[PDB]
Formats: structure tokens, C-alpha cells, sequence
């Protein structure tokens, strides 16, 4: 039942700059509402930033990011799962 | 306009492009993935009223926005109007879950769902049908504005 799968896939870094990102991924089966991308220094206990993409897209562009350093990059999708059933996100880390 | 929607506490719950037919006063009709943004939150002077906003924009033309809002006072009237059975709690699962069915739709499907806006300046009508193999079926209508 691939049918039913609710997380993106293949989340990759597709062009970056110092200080900027260019993220893709492969969507879910499920319809899309939105997606939620999230990223932080991958050293703990400093805060997640959070934004919203529409649920056509498979791209994004981050910013204002410390050269050197690796942030964990999160994405999860809002979909007909998300009313009852725990977020389900993919995963990366990425450096500079 | 009468609500007073805060929309710095929205709750964003849905932000995608639905496949919409178009029908206007002097132009052809037309097939184009609008986007919809669909929020719930509060008034800006009453935290306790509830309220659904929806903006229908289009990706091709930044200035076309189609609006609408919903407090949960004005929900009892229009639940009365379409024999809608569901509370103002489950009231966006049921738009949500309607515009999947659009997105999801294939030409050959029937029963097949679609989404129609029509425009009269200053007034638009949106709705969402089921086709089948005997009537086009309103499954909910909802009056947009302009801005």
C-alpha cells in the first residue's frame, strides 16, 4: 500500500550559496494541502524556523544561514492524514 | 468588513492551486488552476468568535483576489440555506476534503466533482459539483467578493 504514504521523499540541496539554499523533494501520494519547512542549527536547544510553501510545489529557497555551519532541514506535509495521525517529516543536514 | 479577522493568529490550512472552470459576464469560459488559501482565526476585538477566511488568487494575475468570510455566527444562517448537517468545527474538513475531489478529478470520471466560479464584477459565486450521469449536483455554494 504505497498508496497511502503522507511523507515527502528524496529531499536533496539542488544549488546553494553561503548564506542561501535551494531545496527539493518528491511529494507524497496523498493530495498536498501545504508544506511546512522547517530548519535550525543542527546543535541543539537553539530555536526551529518555520515556513509555508503551497502544496503544488517541490522547491524552496532558505536564507540567511551561517557559512560552515550544518542546519537540519525538515519538511512535512499537511494532508488528509494530518487531522488524526502524527506529522511526518524527511530529513537532512546540510553545510554551508 | 463585518468580521474584523485578526490574520496574525491565522492558522493556515490550506495554500494549493484547485482546478476551477471560470465563467465570466463578456469573455470565453475558462479551465485554470486558481489558488486558494484557506485560514480560520479570531476577530480582532473578540477572541472568542471564530472565523473561516477564504482567498481564491491566481498565480498568472497578482491582482485577481476573490474573498470570503465566515464567523461562526454567520455559519447558522448559511448552514440553514444548504441543509449543511455538520457543525462550524468540522465546517473546513468538508470545504478541504471537496476541493481534493477536485484536484483528484479525471475527465472521465463519473461521478465527477468540479469546482465553477462566476463573476459579475462586484460578486462572485463559487460552487462545487458532482456531475453524474443525470444532473449536475451542488454539493456547497458559497458568495466571494473582490478583494
Amino acid at each position: 500500500q504505497g498508496s497511502v504514504s503522507s511523507v515527502p521523499t528524496k529531499l536533496e540541496v539542488v544549488a546553494a550559496t553561503p548564506t542561501s539554499l535551494l531545496i527539493s523533494w518528491d511529494a507524497p501520494a496523498v493530495t498536498v494541502y501545504f508544506y511546512v519547512i522547517t530548519y535550525g542549527e543542527t546543535g541543539g536547544n537553539s530555536p526551529v524556523q518555520e515556513f509555508e510553501v503551497p502544496g503544488s510545489k517541490s522547491t524552496a529557497t532558505i536564507s540567511g544561514l551561517k557559512p560552515g555551519v550544518d542546519y537540519t532541514i525538515t519538511v512535512y506535509a499537511n494532508n488528509k492524514y494530518s487531522r488524526w495521525y502524527g506529522i511526518s517529516p524527511i530529513s537532512i543536514n546540510y553545510r554551508t | 468588513a463585518q468580521t474584523g479577522f485578526d490574520l496574525s493568529t491565522a492558522t493556515t490550512l490550506f495554500w494549493r492551486p484547485v482546478p476551477v472552470h471560470v465563467k465570466q459576464q463578456d469573455r470565453e469560459d475558462v479551465l485554470e488552476e486558481l489558488t486558494f488559501r484557506i485560514l480560520t482565526g479570531v476577530a480582532k476585538q473578540n477572541h472568542n468568535l471564530r472565523i473561516l477566511r477564504i482567498h481564491i488568487s491566481s498565480d498568472s494575475d497578482l491582482f485577481f483576489l476573490h474573498t470570503l468570510e465566515v464567523s461562526e455566527e454567520d455559519f447558522q444562517s448559511l448552514k440553514n440555506d444548504q441543509g449543511i448537517l455538520v457543525d462550524f468545527a468540522s465546517f473546513p474538513g468538508k470545504i478541504i476534503s471537496l476541493l481534493e475531489k477536485c484536484i483528484l478529478a479525471q475527465p472521465g470520471d463519473s461521478p465527477r466533482f468540479q469546482a465553477v466560479l462566476t463573476i459579475r464584477g462586484g460578486e462572485s459565486v463559487f460552487k462545487i459539483v458532482e456531475i453524474n450521469d443525470f444532473k449536475q449536483l451542488p454539493h456547497i455554494t458559497l458568495a466571494f467578493r473582490p478583494g
